[PDB]
C-alpha cells in the first residue's frame, strides 16, 4: 500500500493555512469500518509525533488548528493559523492492511521576509596545522531563504572541489537558517598563501560580501 | 509520564548481529503492543517489527523476516529487537514505539538509536577550535570543529547544556575521505569574550571519545 504526498515541499506564510495531501495504491478501510489513516509530524531534532488518527481525530493536546478529511483513496490535513513551531516533516500513515507504512513526508517551510547573513571565517587552528591539515571555516548565520552561494578564494584563485557545506534545518524562534563551509588544504598548500577569502552570494545583499583573513 | 528510552546502537560489520532495547517507564508496558520503526538516512519511515501485549504473535516485514527477532521483559518493562545477518541496507535509526489498541496508532516514541553496518572500523574525530575574533565580529560567533570520524553520530553540547540560545550544530558532512566532519557554532556578546566560559562537549560513543574543548579568543 503505497502512500504518495503532495507537495513535498510547502512554503506557507505565518497565520495562513496550508494543505498537504495523501493518496493510497489501494482502499485503506480495514474490513471494521474504520480507516486507519493517521498523520504524524517530525520537528527538528526530535521524533514523529502523533497528530490525527483515524482520518479526523485529533490526537490528545493537538491544537484545533489541525485538521483531517477524506475518503477511502484519497486524504487531506489542513493546519490553519500555521504558526512557526509548526515546521517540519508531515507524514501519513496506513495501519489498514499489513505491513503498515507511511508516505515519503511533506517539508512545511515557514515563508518570512529576506534576512542576509551574518558572515564569519575562522583560519586553522594552531592545533590543527601541528596535525598535517589546514580547515578554514566560513559561517553564514540567521538568513533568508535557504539558498546561498559559497566562494572560497585562496589569493583570489577561485578554488574547487576542496570544500564541504551544510545548512541547518529551518529553525523555530526566527524562522532563518545558518550555513557552514569548509574549505579543507594541505598544511603545505595553507603555508604558500596569503588570503584567505569565503565571498557569499544571497537575495538579502545587494551585492557580495566578502570576509577574509592574512595568514 | 510516559517514556521511552533506546540503547544499544552502534557500528556492526556486515552480516553481524546486535540487539537494542528500550526502556519504559510510566505505564502498565505488559498490556500493549510494541513495534519497532526505522528511518533511513533519506528520512523514510518504516515499518519493523510488531509484538502483541501477550508476547504470542510477533510480526515482522519481508525485508526482515527470518532476521529480526522482537521480544519483551516484563517485569523490567524493555522491549528489544535482535538483529542478525545484517546488511548494508539495514543502517538507519531505530524508534520503539508504543501502538495503542482502539485506533492503531503511535502514541509515544523513542528518541531513537542509530544503527550503521559497515566493513570499515570506527574512527575518533579530532576536536578543533573556532577561536572568536575581529573576524568573527556586538555578536561574536565561536565554535568546534569536529574533523574526521565514523560513523555517525556525533552529539555536542555547549557549557554541558547551558548554553542553548544561537546554538547551532549542523549536519555532518562526508570528506573525499569517506568520514564525516561536523561545526557547531554559537553566536554570543562580544563583551562577555574576556570574562566567560565556552567549551564544546564532544561526544563520539562508537570510538569510546569524549572530549571538552574550552575555545578562547
Amino acid at each position: 500500500v503505497l502512500m504518495t504526498q503532495t507537495p513535498l515541499s510547502l512554503p506557507v506564510s505565518l497565520g495562513d493555512q496550508a494543505s498537504i495531501s495523501c493518496r493510497s495504491s489501494q482502499s485503506i478501510v480495514h474490513s471494521n469500518g474504520n480507516t486507519f489513516l493517521e498523520w504524524y509530524l517530525q520537528k527538528p531534532g526530535q521524533s514523529p509525533k502523533l497528530l490525527i488518527y483515524k482520518v479526523s481525530n485529533r490526537f490528545s493536546g493537538v491544537p484545533d488548528r489541525f485538521s483531517g478529511s477524506g475518503s477511502g483513496t484519497d486524504f487531506t490535513l489542513k493546519i490553519s493559523r500555521v504558526e512557526a513551531e509548526d515546521l517540519g516533516v508531515y507524514y501519513c500513515f496506513q495501519a489498514s492492511h499489513v505491513p503498515p507504512t507511511f508516505g515519503s513526508g511533506t517539508k512545511l517551510e515557514i515563508k518570512r521576509t529576506v534576512a542576509a547573513p551574518s558572515v564569519f571565517i575562522f583560519p586553522p587552528s594552531d592545533e590543527q596545522l601541528k596535525s598535517g591539515t589546514a580547515s578554514v571555516v566560513c559561517l553564514l548565520n540567521n538568513f533568508y531563504p535557504r539558498e546561498a552561494k559559497v566562494q572560497w578564494k585562496v589569493d583570489n584563485a577561485l578554488q574547487s572541489g576542496n570544500s564541504q557545506e551544510s545548512v541547518t534545518e529551518q529553525d523555530s524562534k526566527d524562522s532563518t537558517y545558518s550555513l557552514s563551509s569548509t574549505l579543507t588544504l594541505s598544511k603545505a598548500d595553507y603555508e604558500k598563501h596569503k588570503v584567505y577569502a569565503c565571498e557569499v552570494t544571497h537575495q538579502g545583499l545587494s551585492s557580495p560580501v566578502t570576509k577574509s583573513f592574512n595568514r | 509520564e510516559v517514556k521511552l528510552v533506546e540503547s544499544g546502537g552502534g557500528l556492526v560489520k556486515p552480516g553481524g548481529s546486535l540487539k537494542l532495547s528500550c526502556a519504559a517507564s510510566g505505564f502498565a508496558f505488559s498490556t500493549y503492543d510494541m513495534s519497532w520503526i526505522r528511518q533511513t538516512p533519506e528520512k523514510r519511515l518504516e515499518w519493523v517489527a510488531t509484538i502483541s501485549s501477550g508476547g504470542s504473535y510477533t510480526y515482522y516485514p519481508d525485508s526482515v523476516k527470518g532476521r529480526f527477532t522482537i521480544s519483551k521483559d516484563n517485569a523490567r518493562n524493555t522491549l528489544y529487537l535482535q538483529m542478525s545477518s545484517l546488511r548494508s541496507g539495514d543502517t538507519a535509526l531505530y524508534y520503539c514505539t508504543r501502538f495503542r489498541y482502539d485506533g492503531w496508532y503511535f502514541d509515544v516514541w523513542g528518541q531513537g538509536t542509530t544503527v550503521t553496518v559497515s566493513s570499515a572500523s570506527t574512527k575518533g574525530p579530532s576536536v578543533f577550535p573556532l577561536a572568536p575574533s575581529s573576524k568573527s565580529t556586538g555578536t561574536a560567533a565561536l565554535g568546534c570543529l569536529v574533523k574526521d570520524y565514523f560513523p555517525e553520530p556525533v552529539t555536542v553540547s555547549w557549557n554541558s547544556g547551558a548554553l542553548t540560545s544561537g546554538v547551532h550544530t549542523f549536519p555532518a558532512v562526508l570528506q573525499s575521505s569517506g568520514l564525516y566532519s561536523l561545526s557547531s557554532v554559537v553566536t554570543v556578546p562580544s563583551s562577555s569574550l574576556g570574562t566567560q566560559t565556552y567549551i564544546c562537549n564532544v561526544n563520539h560513543k562508537p570510538s569510546n571519545t569524549k572530549v571538552d574543548k574550552r575555545v578562547e579568543p
